[PDB]
């Protein structure tokens, strides 16, 4: 089966570099352990090399931002002819699940408190703003909460009151 | 305006590998009709490439196998050292695994021997050692992973000569513990050996490909 050969694996970036071209079974690419192969250009690029376990990657982010979670990391496989540690296939992948924590607390939003009274209408002539505003401290808010809403309602206020022409 | 043409197609490079594949080219050039003034111009390739197949592999060096599991501790000629001051030799054992077609060597020595004591199933005293780090969730991908810590009865070594000259060597060699003894602890929360806790690991997520977790994220 023809597949295509690339003479360079760049290890830890899992891809194959360097074309050199397509047609050509995998046992004569392979001929040089330096080389690599791709199938159907898809993806599933593959050292020459006899079959190692690849480096764990990096921690995937915690499953949840708040409080404990989980995170994984992967290992797959690489090499052709032969099995890893364990009777493993090439290509399988292994996995370590691990309990993350980015913050201790978590935003708990508040509660909105009693109204303050009406403040005077904003001009003494013809028609103006009047502004209405409460406070988010019943409860107050924690870690990186905020009320629902807005903390000031504004209306408007007829003076019935003429300006000096 | 006057056509360019091709003229005569150069000599093709040898193969330049020696083993595996390789890639030769030739290289033309448009001097037999040059093309004047522009107008036209040689059409098609200057340099075509073509594979080059050598059946002979090619030379794989040998990488070490990891240190296999270390011998048991004896002494010669007298059987069994277990719970007593003898020093005794353990060996362990490599695997230069890999060479092939005339490839380098593994390079060292295969086999490490360190001067031993043997504490073998010996009875000992022991102290409850604290809470060790939390353990990975396992099983990983599996029905609800549960960490996993554990606190054990850590036996207290008898202080034996941790530098002693070996007679037959004529050298002032180092000795180490080697076995699995059977320590003695007050018992704690109903254990004798090992008390451990478990907690389950919370919002797990699915193990799929490290590619089809990408292009999933990115699409929602
Ligand atoms: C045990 O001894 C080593 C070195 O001596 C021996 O190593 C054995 C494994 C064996 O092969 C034997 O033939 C050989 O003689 C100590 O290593 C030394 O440690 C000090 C401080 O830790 C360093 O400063 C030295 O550089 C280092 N090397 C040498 C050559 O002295 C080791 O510490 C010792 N362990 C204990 C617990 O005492
Ligand atoms: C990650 O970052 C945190 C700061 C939160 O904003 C997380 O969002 C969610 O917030 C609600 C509170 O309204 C909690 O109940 C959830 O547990 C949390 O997932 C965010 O995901
Ligand atoms: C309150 O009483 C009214 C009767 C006005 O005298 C107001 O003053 C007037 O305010 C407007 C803008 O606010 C200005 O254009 C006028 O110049 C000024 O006479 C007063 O604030
Ligand atoms: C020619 O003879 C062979 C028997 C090998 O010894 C060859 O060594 C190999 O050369 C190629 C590049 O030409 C490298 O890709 C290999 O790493 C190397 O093993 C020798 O050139
Ligand atoms: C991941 O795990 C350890 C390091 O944590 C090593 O065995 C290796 O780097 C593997 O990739
Ligand atoms: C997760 O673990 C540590 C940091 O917590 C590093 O080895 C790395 O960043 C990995 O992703
Ligand atoms: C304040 O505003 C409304 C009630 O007026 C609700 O969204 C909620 O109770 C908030 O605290
Ligand atoms: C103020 O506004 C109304 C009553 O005028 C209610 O939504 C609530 O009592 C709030 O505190
Ligand atoms: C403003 O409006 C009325 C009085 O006009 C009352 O509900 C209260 O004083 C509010 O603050
Ligand atoms: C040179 O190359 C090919 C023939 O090898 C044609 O495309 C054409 O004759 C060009 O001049
Ligand atoms: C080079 O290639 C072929 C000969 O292999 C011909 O088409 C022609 O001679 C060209 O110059
Ligand atoms: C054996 O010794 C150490 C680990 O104990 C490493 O140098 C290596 O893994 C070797 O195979
Ligand atoms: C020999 O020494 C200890 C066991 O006592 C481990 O590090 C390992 O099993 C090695 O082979
Ligand atoms: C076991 O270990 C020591 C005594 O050997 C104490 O920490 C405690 O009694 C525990 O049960
Ligand atoms: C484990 O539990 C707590 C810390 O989590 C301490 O009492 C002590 O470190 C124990 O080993
Ligand atoms: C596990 O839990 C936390 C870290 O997640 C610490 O209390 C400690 O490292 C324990 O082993």
């Amino acid at each position: 089966d023809p597949v295509l050969c690339f003479t360079q694996y760049e290890e830890s970036s899992g891809k194959c570099k360097g074309l050199l071209g397509g047609g050509v079974s995998v046992e004569d690419c392979c001929l040089n352990t330096a080389f690599a192969y791709q199938k159907r250009s898809g993806g599933l690029c593959q050292p020459c090399r006899s079959p190692r376990w690849s480096l764990w990657s990096t921690w995937a982010p915690c499953s949840v931002t708040c409080s404990e979670g989980s995170q994984l990391r992967y290992r797959r496989c690489v090499g052709w002819n032969g099995q890893c540690s364990g009777k493993v296939a090439p290509g399988t992948l292994e996995w370590q699940l691990q309990a993350c924590e980015d913050q201790q607390c978590c935003p708990e939003m508040g509660g909105w408190s009693g109204w303050g009274p009406w403040e005077p209408c904003s001009v003494t002539c013809s028609k103006g703003t009047r502004t209405r505003r409460r406070a988010c401290n019943h409860p107050a808010p924690k870690c990186g909460g905020h009320c629902p809403g807005q903390a000031q309602e504004s209306e408007a206020c007829d003076t019935q009151q003429v300006c000096p022409e | 305006g006057v056509a360019g043409g091709w003229g005569p197609w150069g000599p093709v490079s040898p193969c330049p590998v020696t083993c595996g594949l390789g890639q030769t080219m030739e290289q033309r050039t448009c001097n037999h009709p040059v093309p004047q003034h522009g107008g036209p111009f040689c059409a098609g390739d200057a340099t075509r490439t073509h594979i080059c197949n050598t059946a002979v592999p090619c030379p794989v060096d040998g990488e070490w196998d990891s240190w296999g599991e270390w011998s048991p501790c004896i002494r010669r000629n007298m059987k069994s050292i277990s719970c007593q001051e003898i020093p005794g030799q353990q060996s362990r054992g490599r695997t230069c695994r890999g060479r092939k077609f005339d490839g380098h060597r593994c390079a060292g020595q295969q086999q490490d021997i360190r001067h031993c004591y043997s504490i073998q199933h010996c009875p000992l005293k022991g102290s409850w050692s604290e809470w060790s780090t939390w353990g990975l969730c396992m099983p990983p991908c599996g029905p609800n992973p549960t960490r996993a810590r554990q606190r054990l009865c850590t036996p207290l070594l008898p202080k034996y000569p941790p530098t002693v000259s070996m007679v037959e060597g004529q050298g002032e060699k180092n000795v180490t513990f080697w076995g699995r003894p059977l320590p003695r602890c007050e018992e704690l929360q109903g254990q004798k050996l090992v008390v451990e806790e478990k907690r389950p690991c919370l919002h797990v997520p699915a193990c799929k490909d490290p590619e089809e977790e990408e292009l999933e994220n990115l699409y929602f």
